[PDB]
């Protein structure tokens, strides 16, 4: 029973995470950008591997979700 | 038969007759752009050549 | 709204939107690519740009000697998920039985697999903290597709069977701009990520 | 490695030398000033600039 | 009109222009404190909203003979020309902070050089 | 009956985090615009890019908030 | 029962989603504007445009709030 | 019973949005028009049609949750 | 019975986001009549009005709680 | 039985709030105080009628849950 | 009953407050130090009377806490 | 039996607070490497060891959560 | 029983608290010894009282989390 | 009973915590060594101390949550 509100709860934080850092690090990767935009590949590589860390740790949360949905 | 298909189906052929009053006068002179400048580039060569 | 599946294997439904979107996409690609002409018109001109579309973004991404191999993969690709995005929102029809003809990216199973023959793919022409961070870029790219489709598609249910049962025209028609801004976006968010990944693993 | 320092003047150059630790004021604050640093731009306030020693006393100054 | 020199001023004086600032007697080799305190009046009397632009008139040292007349706008700062590496600084209160304490001495600089 | 409330923590939390990541996002592309009104394409490309990414991981919480009320 | 909470806290957590978003984006544009006056409608129709793109996910919490609740 | 619970929520999460939304927005329009006082119609006119975005999506969250205490 | 939490939680998130709207807005002007001082007057009329207008719903919040209590 | 727990959130709920809202206006009062030594006394009047504005919410908070722990 | 996590949330709240106030002032007096160090009296003193300030409704708030674990 | 529950709030929180701490460093970092290029490799490694931190702490919330739904 | 509860709260909130704190005030310190070298001992040294002041609160949090847990 | 998730609220938001403040230190210590590249050895030697500092409160709080869900 509880652990439909326990998969949700960690799909949520793992939601609110996720978007808060790839927020941010998009968000200064357009400044960057916009202060200098000769540096787009430089910084856009840079930019995904941060996204690719900032969602990794959610989604193994999210993975591991549907562990907590069944028990 | 269902109510919702004919129902969202002439919503959808509302939103096309909404988005062609207010949407084929940018893409069409954005292929007009794009056409122009390549016969441009085109045209210019040929024309420099001769 | 069950899963309608004629053979226990797979599912009958998700299997006919592949073969319309199949035939759709290569109708617009021989309607578009009809004869050659040298100034472009109609729609050659369109193809051409949708083209160096993808070139442009294959030139964002990697070098253009190492990336010009994949730019038939990237339109198709691009042109495929477009018209697949596209599709859920005109009929989605309703029939007697449990559900036929959604669309198919809002099928898990279609957008999983297809992320994941772009990564077979982007292994083919190419330690353990490595490997989970691809088993974790292939199932968000898949996630992403299907869910930023498949909340829209419920959602246009919902608005589609409250307008039905008893005024409510102009929330779904903002609802359904909105939905075909999401299509186009999340095709071209899948074919360049498809295509940063690509050029991660070439050079 | 040293930063080579030029303090000029419009009547001509002052001091000339390769130190290591500038510690120019400005108008903010203190800026304490290593060889690698980034490009940037400070008005100096009228005090002494403590070069790491030889202490000039700047005038105006940018 | 602003003067340096005892010649332009008694110029100004019999043909009965107004004259603001007046600097008289300067060496044969000047250094910067004089002009740079009639400079100072000169760009803070721009900044005080009087003259909204105002130009130089002085003699170019072309060569030994020909010393040709010039005239060359002081403020604004509109004809400047861009620098061969054009660099980007990391502006420490801001921007606009060193060019309100920076321009000045630009154009005190300007006038020196002249 | 306690997978109604799962979902809707579920969707909220996804909701909050999607909001913050594109406050962050759209508010430092339309600042960088007002730094130079020549980059604007560009920013605006980048700036749907960004929102595509802050906006996905929590419609996965979306849906996955209908597979938690639907159990 | 707890249908109403569910409803509740999914628009609650929507509003503070919208709220922080559109506070970022907005104040941001009006320091823009105060930065470089003569870029007012570039800046503000892309201020509308993240105002629209910061409150998509919370008028989709909106709407399945309303789901939560009739259930 | 939850229904009181609920509607609290519901404008408690509202308030702390709009109050947090609203203070960006009014900060940094107060910090621009230090730095630029003859914009005063322009960035007024600004905040209060963006502080009527940041209070107006609670406000439908207000009403709401009388629509919830009244179930 | 939960008519007093909920008037709680009412007045507790109005509280925490008037405190942190309040705190933005009196923090920005703080340094806005430290940058330019003669600009006090005009800075301390915006802020003020600036006050009102983040506490108007959080005010509201706490009226409805006392209803909340109520009922 | 739970007026204790709704009285305790509504004092930490407006003590959070009051401690952001005085760490904003302090932090940067007192930078502008490092700035500039001139004006600490016109820094320190608008600081602490500042304090004033966001720990009045907070006043009210604590009274009110008073109140509810009476109730 | 649960008064003692109801004195305990209440002791939280109040570490939350003070340890964000704290932080942004006692950081910005560091950043004020490093401007110009010479003022390190004034900003000391300014900085423990906003720590007095940051701190007290904590302070208030625990000693409730104390009146509340007994109830 | 709430083991399950207390895993995935363990895994929910620790994804946030790695989501947060890892947005923070890239977003700096992309900075760095975009207002000057040339020691791009002397800003990613001090990048990785940072989130080697931030999600280390983390990663043994993980495993401790793997732990509390063995119990 | 559920003073278990009460204690790990406390604990928890006084970590989150005392790490957002330290966290800004050491970040901050970074920041000032690195544009100003020469300073680093007396800015560190007050950093640290900083440290000091803003886990005083905090530790005092555990020492009630000892007192909770005993009850 | 619930001791095990009282232990999980307690890693959590240390996790939570230490992830903020380790983010905020290690962003500022990378654009220091950014914005000035030759004293990397200093700023890490004090951003170590500085991390030590911060997550020392947490690792206590784990070790708390040991003897919690030992209870």
């Amino acid at each position: 029973s509880l652990g439909v509100l326990a998969a949700a709860i960690a799909v949520g934080l793992g939601a609110l995470g996720a978007g808060i850092g790839n927020g941010l690090i998009v968000s200064r990767t357009i400044e960057g950008i916009a202060r200098q935009p000769e540096l787009r590949p430089v910084l856009q590589t840079t930019m995904f591997i941060g996204v690719a860390l900032v969602e990794a740790l959610p989604i193994i949360g999210v993975v591991f979700s549907f562990i907590y949905l069944g028990r | 038969s269902g109510g919702t298909i004919i129902y969202q189906l002439l919503m959808f052929i509302i939103l096309l007759a909404l988005l062609r009053k207010f949407a084929w006068q940018p893409l069409m002179n954005i292929m007009k752009q794009r056409e122009e400048h390549i016969a441009n580039e085109i045209d210019q060569a040929e024309k420099r050549r001769q | 709204p069950l899963v309608e599946f004629l053979g226990l294997t797979f599912n009958l439904s998700d299997m006919l939107m592949i073969t319309i979107t199949c035939l759709i996409v290569f109708i617009i690609a021989v309607a578009a690519t009809r004869s050659l002409q040298l100034r472009p018109t109609g729609m050659q001109n369109f193809m051409e740009w949708v083209f160096d579309f993808v070139r442009g973004i294959i030139n964002s991404t990697m070098d253009w000697q190492t990336g010009g191999r994949f730019l038939t993969l990237g339109v198709t690709l691009i042109m495929y998920v477009f018209v697949a995005n596209m599709l859920g929102l005109p009929f989605s029809v309703h029939v007697n039985g449990e559900l036929w003809w959604k669309s198919p990216t809002a099928d898990a199973t279609v957008t999983l697999t297809l992320a994941v023959m772009v990564v077979a793919l982007t292994h083919y022409y190419g330690f353990p903290l490595k490997i989970i961070e691809e088993f974790a870029n292939t199932l968000t790219l898949g996630l992403r597709l299907f869910g930023n489709i498949y909340a829209g598609e419920i959602l246009l249910g919902l608005l589609a069977s409250l307008g039905t049962h008893y005024g409510a025209a102009i929330p779904m028609m903002v609802w359904q701009a909105f939905s075909i801004f999401v299509g186009t976006i999340q095709a071209f968010i899948f074919t360049m990520l498809t295509m940063v990944y690509m050029a991660h693993k070439v050079s | 490695k040293t930063i080579h320092v030029s303090v000029v003047t419009p009547d001509g150059p002052v001091y000339e030398d390769d130190v290591e630790m500038v510690s120019v004021k400005a108008k903010s604050g203190e800026l304490g000033i290593l060889p690698g640093h980034i490009p940037l731009v400070a008005p100096l306030e009228i005090s002494a600039a403590r070069l790491k020693t030889q202490y000039i006393a700047v005038s105006g100054g940018f | 009109i602003i003067v340096i020199g005892r010649v332009g001023l008694s110029f100004f004086r019999k043909r009965n222009m107004p004259v603001i600032l007046d600097i008289t007697r300067l060496p044969d080799q000047p250094s910067f404190a004089d002009i740079k305190e009639i400079a100072r009046k000169t760009v803070g009397l721009f900044a005080d909203g009087t003259f909204d632009e105002l130009y130089m008139y002085y003699n170019h040292y072309v060569s030994a003979i020909q010393q040709e007349v010039t005239e060359r706008k002081l403020l604004p700062l509109t004809d400047l020309a861009e620098n061969k590496q054009r660099t980007v600084y990391e502006f420490e209160p801001s921007q606009e902070e060193i060019l309100d304490v920076l321009l000045p001495q630009y154009a005190e600089s300007l006038i020196y050089g002249a």
